[PDB]
C-alpha cells in the first residue's frame, strides 16, 4: 500500500485462486507524529511516502503522456503536511510540502534532494465573509 | 531442400497451478508435401 513497512503477503497454490495480503498498520512508526504545549499548542504531523509521491509524479506526468524517469528509485518516508490550530476560537491553518524531481546518486548512492518543491498553505476560520486564498 | 523436424507450442497463462489447461490442434494439412 506504500505503508513503507512490508504488508503481509501469501499464496497457498491450492485452488486455482492463491493469494492474500494480511492488514498490519497504516503508519511507518515511531514518526514525531504530534507535540504539544501545555499553554494549548498541537502539532498534526502528516506524513507520506517519497515513493508514493513518486508514482504519483510518474502517473500524473504519464497523464501528461511524458517519459517518465525519476532519478530518485530509492525509498524512504517523508513528512508531507501539517495542521494547527487555534486553541480557542477553533481556527486552523493547513501547511503543505510538496516536491518533484527525486534524485539520487548514480556512484555514491546518496539522496541528491529534489530538483522542484511546491509548497502550500490556508489558514481557515469558523466564520463571516472572508474567503480564504490558498 | 526444406521440411519440418518438430514443433511445440504454448500459453503464458497462469491457469493456477494445475488448473484444466486443454485443448487440441492438428494441421488441416501439410498441402505440400514429399
Amino acid at each position: 500500500q506504500g505503508l513503507g513497512i512490508a504488508s503481509l503477503v501469501m499464496t497457498v497454490p491450492h485452488m486455482s485462486p492463491t493469494h492474500w495480503r494480511c492488514d498490519l498498520a497504516l503508519n511507518k512508526p515511531w514518526l514525531l507524529n504530534v507535540m504539544n504545549n501545555n499553554r494549548g499548542a498541537e502539532t498534526c504531523l502528516f506524513y507520506r511516502s517519497s515513493a508514493q509521491f513518486w508514482l504519483d509524479e510518474k502517473q500524473l506526468v504519464e497523464a501528461a503522456g511524458q517519459q517518465p524517469e525519476c532519478h530518485l528509485p530509492f525509498p524512504m518516508h517523508l513528512h508531507w503536511r501539517s495542521e494547527i490550530f487555534d486553541e480557542i476560537t477553533g481556527n486552523r491553518l493547513t501547511q503543505e510540502q510538496e516536491y518533484a524531481h527525486g534524485s539520487w546518486d548514480g556512484q555514491e548512492r546518496e539522496f541528491r534532494g529534489f530538483g522542484r518543491l511546491i509548497q502550500r498553505d490556508t489558514d481557515g476560520f469558523a466564520q463571516v465573509d472572508i474567503p480564504t486564498h490558498p | 531442400q526444406r521440411r519440418i523436424k518438430s514443433v511445440s507450442v504454448s500459453l503464458p497463462m497462469l491457469v493456477g497451478p494445475y488448473e484444466d489447461v486443454c485443448a487440441q490442434l492438428t494441421q488441416t494439412s501439410s498441402s505440400y508435401s514429399t
